[PDB]
């Protein structure tokens, strides 16, 4: 059942079953958040993200959906807006610490796994809840490109591709059919290509969307996260319409 | 059903149990992931069954045995923060005797710790047990090859060979059979790659299925270092 | 990443600065009969001709303890050093024995001394107010 | 808690108003040390026990503050028997030294001890010299106390690798003999003890009268 | 200001008992059986090592020497039993043998433990500990004791008891099988005869476990030299011994 | 639990020493409570000796000195008219110009005055501090305080702090119903002594041939002190009486 | 119904995944009277509407200076829009004490941000209740900013929060590109927001007791006109 | 802290029209021995900022590890971090004074003199000195130590008063600076013939020139 | 041990007239016998009509004028812009500065402006808060020296209290050349900070630079 009686009224519970039903409940907040998606290229990493079309009154230039936590991470989530902007923050600060201590930019897998314990941390006490965000963040490091994905029970996952919010079922199978087409492996501008469609095709819907497309390549921003530009955005988002 | 407010804390029912360790050993099989560990003359292996039926996820990330020291390997039934969590404070428990007492950490005395801190999770009414199975494996200077295991109730102890997860009783009556045969406590080889081999073959034959290269994960113990194998590795080990 | 203790010293004084024994006529002054002390001992001198090493023993534990804190931010990160600070924390705010003095054994288990002794451990240790409900009011801070 | 600091002012205000020898051998160890204990120039004891037990199979001998050797090595002893059997397993030379070098940097030198300790454990047999302010070295042959001068001439003039049981017994002997002779801290008799691998520890009290 | 306190967790109910340390003792009835026999120049402590077939018996064991005079074995949950022998063995040194130069007498040592225990029930952060220990020892000046510790901190002292599942039958078994004249040898024989009825599946020296309080072992010691050091007086049988026993 | 993560998460305010909550106060970082403490906090050096670095940096150019009382002769003295204050007031001259008369009696409060002697710092901060803590006596009881419980006021006060530096000698003298007319002298070294008659500073043995009886007219008091002050040596006078102090001047 | 066994703190969801304190907490706001934010290159406007108790009593003030360069208006619970009032003057005094710097917008922002999302995740405090706007000039010129009790900040030419601050949004929204270009005439910016907030009067009519006014420039520090200061607005 | 071990000499600096310039020698010494060589004393912040640093060495590395520390700070979630919100040499002298002042009232201070030199966003030019004590002043010339008894009355003949900083071009006051580093390496026994230069400029940037040597040396009249 | 006080010094000087008041000081800062710099003010304005000085060492001074401002600051944010007066800036330094009783600064402190009823008004403060109104005081190192200059002048010579601004300002200006005249500590340049109904005024003079 998907409501546990009895036992999903205090955080870090056990229910008779062995299922902690809070983090499953916050699991449920995850679900209902925009859709966002990330592709793994040959060598980076995109993340395309579903927006709404909000009121004139806000500044163009000031509202990004898309967050940078350090030069070379890129990160995306879905659920709850202050536990994403909260474990964005703790992400740079810990990036932040590892590259004063150690003068090299963190490797993607002892981010994942820092951000990964914080996040475990909170089903541990009863005085605390677990963070509502699924998130998908990737880079580039000496090893290669990275993509993972991060839950709110604490477990995370390294991902071909990546699809979270109420549009995932589609974005997911769009993007198994990507990697099935594609055995040998993927570009960054035909990821870029790709992750506008997939937000295209998870969308259809009020009244408009935008779609915001970040990307981090080895061979196109030398392995750096950058917003995809006016000419590259306005291609994709052709090629998503057509 | 606790019926009371065992629903949420360790207290006595009045059966006289504690029903959150009780399901925190029924969390313990969440991943439906079976684990074998034996013992050579020589070494230590270890081998758990992977599972990623997901065609996004990458396989290389997905593990559940963990290297703690130099000499002491641990492999994890139950999810993945716990075990990783786990891992890390077993990492530290290890370093600190390392500096406190000037020698390496034995694995049963790391074994021990471990229980002990289950020991207070399951006593303090503020704190939970964490629903994970723990099987720590080495060569220890002093007794060989060795494999103890923990659970969530604190309770340790040594085995000459295990198996946890949802099938582990036909594995665990399919080592006891060979023992009978053999009339020993371990195995009688001098290359780790045989024990692996072994082990391997016991896995198939127990769960009655074959597995590929990609399906399994082994980790082994030397008295020098303990390293986990790769894909490679794994496929030459089974053609044999 | 200390290791000898440092800055021990006092920086401000005041005649309020023990908020437990302030006196109820003038709350700005402390209360001597409750002290217990002897009557006789002004603050200031606690502030000269102190043993030197005095500071460094008190101190020890916890400077050795928040330097592997350090060293676990360090290398594990935030989580971890939180963790170890929310378990220490848990045990110690749920324990109170006003009628003991010797610390838990979770306490022992935490701090990975189950198996050792100093001279702390072997050498633990009126008129007015040495009662439970000081304790009590300590403890709750009413 | 702990060792007190009370009446330090006070004390104040009222203010301003021995040979030891370790031995290494081919398979084993041994400690030796002279049996005259004094206060001042008067000899208080003609047979003193210098030599002591941190564990059936480690010994010591000290010197210094004679109160904060012994306490020292008490809780030490309590440690190690603790830490054996939490373990299960024979205690280590190695973890003893490392127990009473960190008690001894903790206090920064204000514990007064200085220590020779000899031992066997299943990693071999092993001879360390521990100074109060927290070092420690290794050696094959150590000496120490008022007349550790002289017993260092007999061991530097008489040992070698291949030592037997009964030379390094004697070297041991002839080592406190002289500083007994020469030295007028030392000289009544000689008290041996010998660790030896896979046997039981051999105390002979005044192996020398 | 909520987080500065916490209620208790064992309370009276209203016919006037502690709920938790009767759910205890019920815990303690559900473990397997553990018995003590006291003798004119000896105790005996008994025990079944009731397991997986694949694990080590000698790895774990469920009786412990507290002081090279005093042994302990217990009922109940095996977790809370190593905790407190742990506590015991650091506290026979921090309160007597660094003070008097001495191991304690069994009695005060028992005293310590049963004050640990009892400090559980007076708490609002932890339940009471779900073990019972029979405890035995030997002293100068008080000979040979036996002494049983419930989960409420309350300690008594017996010629023979049994605790655990089979502790009725056992004790029937005792107070139909003690005199005054017992010898050591006897009480061995009699506490193997007590496990005997106790005991379903295999019954050798794999699965028990026997430690005895006696005379003074000197090969024990580890070192010689010293006429007054005494030797150990507690002492675990191998499984030969208890197989040679058991043939006989 | 997340105040412990901000505690663990991350230098440049540890080297401002702002993460105490006692230098932001001090700096008004936060707001002014550093101006409402009731007992004010005094820094002292985070050294093994604060008290001989003090002795040492005050006992040695400028005039960045610490300025001391003046040890001119003061009187005081009671009858069943009340008490009467006297202090020679001959001013100090220096690289200055004052812009009214020099007052060396502290007036407290409309009932209360003190004397200055020793450290002028200290015996005017400690006096205003006492005619504070005085107010807030009297607000709470609804009863004008007795000169035995101020004078013990400042004794304790002083005594805290005995030997750290403080330097000051003063007397309270004032008039309440119940027990009459009443003088306390209190020092820095924690004395604090009743009396009748005080004469301290330079020239007191000659002020101490005060013709005293306790039936002496206010004019014939007045006439004494101001004689007594003469001899010892312009003269500063206070009358004090149940209904207060009152300045004569002469 | 089934609500109510879920709302009980700000450490539980509901089987659904919604937080039910934080939607109180947001739902707060509208408790609240109206008040207006806009800006353009060159100056950023407050326009308020306060209430008294009767007519016995003062009115409520609505707007707060934080620096001589940044202020802010409140809607909402009123201790607080004290307490984030108070944070945020002392965050802008140790910005300029310790590095004799203004303190951004941006960074105000943030913190407010930062302090806010802290209350929605741990047990025994609450959320805070009160919707904030914000107005300074600074290296980066003029800024609005709209902080939400959440914990979330937007930056906007301008918005409206309260109790019927619909229509002035909505007035605000249609003519954008008449006040986005207002630079140098602070009147006209004004006369604007006057404007917009009169499009969310209820049987009500704008007085010299009533409304509060608040302007920051380039060279105009932050300054707030009450009583016969806005006479000529009206 | 406490006592000095390592140290390096003096640092030297000047206004002129357009800018500020600053200059340092590379050497650490470790009492009489001249140790290390090598030791970079000019440390630039941001493109707009220069601090010279003399005195003790490894305080002056932990003052290194703080101003960088607070370059990484200001960028802390700052989008225009490098275009308007980049810091100013007014903030960083702000924050180190108050840092040396505040670790003086400690008992335990940094055993450093500090000059703070730059152009400001408005373009104006900064030149300031802390130092252990936390005594703080401003001059249009600027040097610590043995430089403040040379370098001082060599460079005031060039900029005497205010009105003289508008006369003065980069190349007076860069052949003035050159002229009195030469003058310190003839004169001081701790000196190194090398050192490194910094020119702070309102139109050009920063531009930071190392490897620089004395040259020209008067060797010449010692024969006789 | 660490020595942590120093001696940058100066001299100021402050006069108090029928309805100003006059805050002025040397700005020659030095070290020893050198000259750390020739323009160095040590006269602020602090807000609300007051002129302060701390005159000694330099870094426990503007320590000081720090604290006392922020400290102005918080007393116009928490008491609706209220004007502070003098008597209570002289109450807060006095409080301030005995805050350090056992750790003091090494300064003496001149402050000035306008009292409740216009006046000219002019407090002196000890290195440990006591303090006093005066008419007229000097402070440094030149005190003894400008003091009698003023004494011969002016009658605390037409009375002080029928001098205008502009003969105060000469006054102060021929006293400071004098004394740059006699002491070496003293030259270079001098500022005068003048308080009235209007506000405060600065004028700048130069002086001798040997």
């Amino acid at each position: 059942t998907s409501i546990g009686t009895g036992y999903d009224l205090s955080n870090s519970v056990f229910s008779p079953d062995g299922r902690n039903f809070q983090v499953e409940y916050a699991v449920k907040a995850v679900e209902n958040g925009t859709t966002s998606i990330g592709i793994k290229c040959n060598d980076g990493v995109v993340f395309a993200v579903e927006k709404l079309i909000t009121s004139k009154l806000l500044v163009p230039q000031k509202n990004v959906k898309i967050q940078v936590v350090d030069r070379h991470i890129g990160c995306v989530y879905s659920g709850l807006i202050p536990d994403g902007r909260h474990l964005v923050n703790r992400g740079r600060e810990e990036a932040a610490s590892f590259k004063k201590l150690y003068k090299t930019p963190i490797p993607i897998p002892a981010f994942a796994d820092r951000l990964g314990q914080y996040v475990q941390a909170h089903t541990l006490y009863n005085s605390v809840r677990p963070f509502g965000v699924s998130t998908i963040f990737g880079g580039v490091d000496k090893n290669g490109a990275h993509l993972y994905m991060l839950e709110p029970s604490g477990s995370y996952w390294g991902y071909k591709g990546a699809a979270t919010g109420k549009g995932r079922q589609s974005a997911k199978a769009e993007l198994e059919k990507l990697v099935d087409h594609h055995p040998e492996g993927l570009s960054a501008r035909e990821a870029v290509k790709q992750a506008a469609k997939i937000i295209y095709l998870a969308h259809e819907k009020e009244k408009d969307f935008e779609l915001e497309i970040s990307w981090c390549s080895l061979s196109e921003t030398n392995g750096l996260h950058k917003f995809v530009k006016g000419d590259l955005l306005q291609e994709a988002i052709d090629f998503a319409q057509k | 059903s606790a019926a009371g407010y065992d629903r949420h804390i360790t207290i006595f029912s009045p059966e006289g149990r504690l029903y959150q360790v009780e399901y925190a050993f029924k969390a313990t099989n969440q991943t439906n992931i079976n684990s074998l560990a034996v013992r050579g003359k020589d070494c230590t292996v270890v081998i758990s069954q992977k599972k990623v039926p997901d065609k996004l996820l990458d396989p290389t990330t997905v593990s559940y045995i963990f290297c703690i020291s130099r000499t002491i390997g641990m492999v994890v039934n139950g999810p993945i923060p716990d075990a990783r969590n786990a891992a890390l404070r077993a990492k530290a428990e290890a370093a600190e005797f390392r500096y406190k007492y000037g020698y390496d950490m034995p694995c049963d005395v790391l074994a021990k710790r471990m229980a002990n801190l289950s020991q207070i999770y399951t006593q303090r009414a503020y704190m939970r047990p964490l629903g994970v199975i723990l099987t720590f494996v080495s060569v220890d200077e002093e007794l060989g090859p060795s494999i103890y295991k923990t659970d969530p109730a604190g309770y340790y102890v040594g085995y000459k060979a295990t198996a946890t997860g949802p099938k582990q009783q036909e594995i665990t009556t399919n080592l006891e059979n060979h023992f009978k045969k053999s009339k020993i406590d371990h195995i009688n080889e001098e290359s780790w790659e045989k024990v692996v081999e072994f082990a391997i073959t016991h896995m198939i034959d127990a769960l009655g299925t074959e597995f590929s290269k990609n399906d399994l994960e082994v980790g082994v113990a030397t008295k020098d270092k303990f390293f986990t194998l790769s894909a490679e590795n794994i496929e030459e080990r089974l053609v044999a | 990443m200390n290791i000898v203790p440092q800055d021990t010293f006092k920086s401000q004084v005041s005649t309020d600065q023990d908020k437990s024994v302030l006196s109820s006529a003038v709350p700005s002054l402390p209360d001597t009969l409750r002290q217990q002390e002897g009557g006789a001992v002004p603050l200031s001198t606690q502030l000269n001709d102190r043993h030197p090493l005095e500071s460094t023993l008190k101190n020890w534990e916890t400077t050795q303890r928040q330097r592997q804190m350090e060293q676990y931010r360090q290398i594990f990160g935030i989580a971890e050093p939180m963790k170890r600070t929310m378990e220490m924390e848990i045990v110690n705010r749920t324990d109170f024995n006003p009628l003991s003095t010797n610390g838990s054994i979770h306490r022992d288990i935490l701090l990975n001394k189950e198996c050792s002794i100093d001279w702390e451990d072997v050498y633990p240790g009126t008129m007015v107010g040495d009662d439970v409900h000081s304790k009590i009011e300590k403890q709750l801070g009413i | 808690a702990g060792l007190s600091f009370d009446n330090y002012q006070r004390n104040n205000f009222l203010a301003e108003n021995t040979t030891i020898v370790g031995v290494k051998f081919n398979n084993g160890v041994v400690i030796a040390a002279d049996t005259r204990s004094t206060q001042g120039p008067i000899v208080a004891d003609k047979n003193c026990a210098k030599l002591h037990r941190i564990s059936p199979k480690i010994w010591c001998a000290g010197a210094g503050t004679a109160a904060d050797t012994e306490a020292v090595t008490q809780l030490i002893g309590s440690n190690i028997e603790l830490h054996s059997l939490y373990t299960s397993r024979e205690p280590r030379v190695v973890s003893a030294l490392q127990m009473l070098k960190q008690h001894l940097f903790k206090y920064q030198g204000h514990i007064g001890a200085y220590l020779i300790v000899a031992g066997v454990d299943p990693t071999g047999s092993h001879l360390f010299s521990i100074h109060a302010h927290g070092s420690t070295d290794v050696g094959y042959y150590l000496s120490l106390g008022s007349g550790s001068l002289a017993a260092m001439a007999v061991l530097e003039s008489h040992w070698k690798q291949d030592l037997t049981k009964e030379e390094a017994i004697k070297l041991a002997s002839d080592a406190i003999q002289a500083g007994i002779w020469n030295d007028l801290g030392s000289g009544s008799n000689v008290d041996v003890c010998v660790m030896e691998i896979g046997k039981d520890a051999e105390y002979l009290r005044n192996y020398l009268t | 200001m909520t987080d500065r306190y916490s209620f208790s967790l064992t309370t009276f109910s209203p016919s006037g008992k502690l709920g938790q340390i009767d759910y205890a003792l019920t815990a303690v009835k559900q473990g397997v059986t553990s018995l003590g026999i006291k003798a004119t120049n000896g105790v005996v402590i008994a025990t079944e090592k009731k397991s997986s077939p694949l694990a080590m018996s000698e790895t774990l064991s469920k009786v412990s020497l507290l002081t090279p005079d005093i042994g302990a074995v217990y009922s109940g949950m095996g977790p809370d039993y190593r905790v407190l022998v742990d506590k015991s063995r650091k506290v026979a040194h921090t309160s007597y043998k660094r003070i008097y130069g001495e191991y304690p007498p069994t009695k005060l040592l028992v005293s310590e433990v049963a004050k640990i225990m009892q400090e559980a029930t007076q708490s609002g952060g932890v339940r009471p500990f779900g073990v019972s220990l029979l405890i035995a020892g030997h002293d100068e000046f008080n000979g040979f004791s036996l002494y049983q510790v419930d989960p409420s901190g309350s300690y008594f002292p017996w010629k023979a008891t049994a605790i655990g599942k089979g502790s009725v039958a056992a004790k029937t078994f005792l107070e139909k099988r003690w005199n005054d004249e017992l010898e050591l040898e006897d009480a061995i024989h009699i506490a193997l005869l007590t496990l005997k009825e106790s005991v379903e599946g295999e019954f050798n020296g794999d699965t028990i476990e026997l430690a005895i309080i006696g005379d003074e072992n000197p090969d024990l010691l580890g070192y010689t030299g010293i006429p007054t050091d005494k030797g150990p007086r507690f002492r675990k049988l191998t499984s030969q011994e208890i197989n040679d026993r058991l043939e006989a | 639990m997340q105040a412990i993560a901000d505690s663990f998460s991350v230098r440049l305010v540890k080297e401002l020493q702002y993460d105490n909550e006692q230098n932001l106060e001090s700096d008004f970082v936060t707001g002014a409570s550093q101006f409402q403490r009731l007992a004010p906090s005094l820094t002292v050096p985070p050294i093994a000796s604060p008290q001989q670095f003090l002795r040492a940096h005050t006992d040695d150019n400028p005039d960045c000195k610490i300025k001391i009382a003046h040890g001119t002769t003061t009187l005081a003295f009671r009858f069943q008219g009340g008490i009467i204050v006297a202090v020679d007031s001959r001013a100090t001259a220096g690289n200055w110009v004052a812009s009214q008369t020099v007052k060396k009696v502290i007036e407290i409060n409309p009932f209360l005055l003190g004397t200055m002697a020793g450290g002028a710092a200290d015996c005017q901060f400690w006096e205003t501090w006492l005619g504070s803590q005085c107010r807030l006596h009297e607000l709470r009881e609804k009863e004008r305080i007795s000169v035995a419980a101020a004078s013990k006021i400042l004794s304790n006060l002083v005594y805290q702090y005995k030997g750290a530096g403080l330097s000051m000698g003063t007397m309270i003298c004032g008039y309440t119903r119940k027990e009459g007319p009443t003088i306390y002298y209190v020092d820095s070294d924690g004395t604090r002594l009743k009396g009748d008659i005080f004469c301290v500073g330079s020239g007191q043995t000659f002020a101490y041939g005060v013709n005293y009886k306790w039936d002496l007219s206010v004019e014939d008091a007045l006439y004494l002190g101001k004689r007594s002050i003469l001899a010892a040596a312009s003269v500063n006078l206070y009358h004090v009486t149940e209904d207060g102090w009152i300045y004569h001047g002469n | 119904m089934f609500r109510n066994n879920y709302d009980g703190d700000t450490v539980t969801f509901s089987p659904t995944g919604r937080l039910f304190q934080v939607e109180y907490a947001l739902e707060a706001i509208k408790q609240g009277s109206v008040t207006v934010g806009l800006r353009s290159n060159t100056h950023a406007v407050l326009v308020a509407l306060k209430r008294n108790a009767d007519e016995l009593s003062s009115y409520q003030k609505k707007i707060i200076k934080c620096d001589e360069h940044m202020g802010l208006s409140l809607a909402g619970l009123a201790p607080d829009a004290r307490v984030l009032s108070n944070y945020l003057r002392q965050q802008c005094n140790y910005s300029s004490l310790v590095f004799n710097r203004k303190l951004a917008v941006e960074r105000a922002g943030h913190l407010l941000c930062d302090k806010a999302q802290k209350n929605t995740q741990s047990y025994g405090g609450r959320p805070y209740g009160v919707g904030l706007l914000i107005i300074g000039y600074d290296k980066s010129g003029a800024h609005l900013l709209e902080f939400q009790p959440s914990g979330n900040v937007t930056e906007l030419y301008g918005t409206a929060i309260g109790a019927r601050s619909q229509g002035a949004k909505t007035y605000l929204e249609r003519t954008l590109d008449t006040f986005i270009k207002i630079d140098g005439n602070p009147d006209e910016l004004i006369k604007a927001g006057v404007e917009a907030i009169s499009q969310s009067l209820r049987d009500e009519s704008l007085t010299v007791d009533n409304l509060s006014i608040a302007i920051v420039g380039k060279d105009t520090p932050f300054t707030i006109y009450d009583g016969e200061a806005v006479a000529k607005y009206i | 802290t406490q006592q000095p071990i390592v140290t390096g000499t003096s640092v030297i600096s000047m206004k002129y029209d357009n800018g500020v310039i600053i200059a340092a020698d590379n050497l650490g010494s470790y009492g009489s021995l001249l140790r290390f060589n090598g030791v970079e004393r000019l440390i630039p912040v941001g493109d707009n900022t220069v601090v010279g640093i003399s005195g003790d060495i490894s305080d002056m590395q932990h003052i290194e590890r703080l101003l960088k520390d607070l370059v990484t700070e200001n960028a802390y979630d700052n989008p225009l971090a490098d275009a308007e919100e980049a810091l100013e040499p007014s903030y960083i002298f702000e924050y180190l004074a108050t840092v040396m002042y505040q670790r003086r009232s400690k008992m335990n201070p940094l055993w450093n003199a500090i000059i703070v030199a730059g152009v400001q966003s408005n373009g104006d030019q900064f030149l300031r000195y802390v130092n252990l004590l936390g005594v703080t002043y401003s001059s249009p010339t600027l040097a610590t130590g043995f430089g403040a008894h040379m370098a001082n009355p060599l460079l005031r003949k060039v900029v005497d008063r205010e009105s003289d900083i508008p006369k003065t071009t980069v190349q007076v006051a860069e052949e003035a600076i050159v002229n009195a580093m030469r003058v310190l390496y003839y004169r001081d026994a701790r000196s190194s013939r090398n050192f490194s230069l910094a020119i702070i400029d309102k139109n050009t940037g920063l531009t930071f020139k190392k490897n620089l040597q004395v040259e020209n040396m008067k060797w010449d009249f010692a024969k006789d | 041990q660490f020595n942590p006080y120093g001696d940058n010094g100066g001299t100021i000087l402050g006069i108090a007239g029928e309805d100003f008041a006059v805050l002025a000081g040397d700005t020659r800062n030095i070290t020893d016998y050198s000259i750390n710099s020739r323009y160095e003010p040590k006269v602020f304005d602090c807000g609300d009509n007051i002129v302060m000085s701390a005159n000694g060492f330099a870094a426990d001074g503007d320590a000081l004028v720090k604290r006392f401002k922020n400290s102005v600051k918080w007393y116009h944010f928490d008491h609706n812009d209220k004007k502070l007066s003098i008597n209570s800036a002289a109450r807060n330094i006095q409080h301030l500065l005995y805050g350090k009783r056992f750790f003091p600064y090494y300064v003496h402190t001149i402050i000035a402006g306008l009292d409740e009823d216009g006046k000219g008004a002019v407090y002196s403060f000890d290195p440990v808060g006591s303090y006093e109104r005066e008419q007229c005081r000097a402070g440094g190192a030149a005190a003894s020296l400008i003091m009698p200059f003023l004494d011969n002048q002016v009658n605390f010579k037409k009375p002080l209290k029928y001098l205008s601004v502009e003969e105060v300002i000469k006054l102060v200006r021929d006293s400071f050349t004098s004394a740059t005249e006699r002491h070496i500590q003293v030259g270079d340049g001098l500022e005068i900070l003048i308080v009235t109904k209007d506000g405060v005024r600065k004028e700048f003079y130069e002086l001798k630079r040997d």
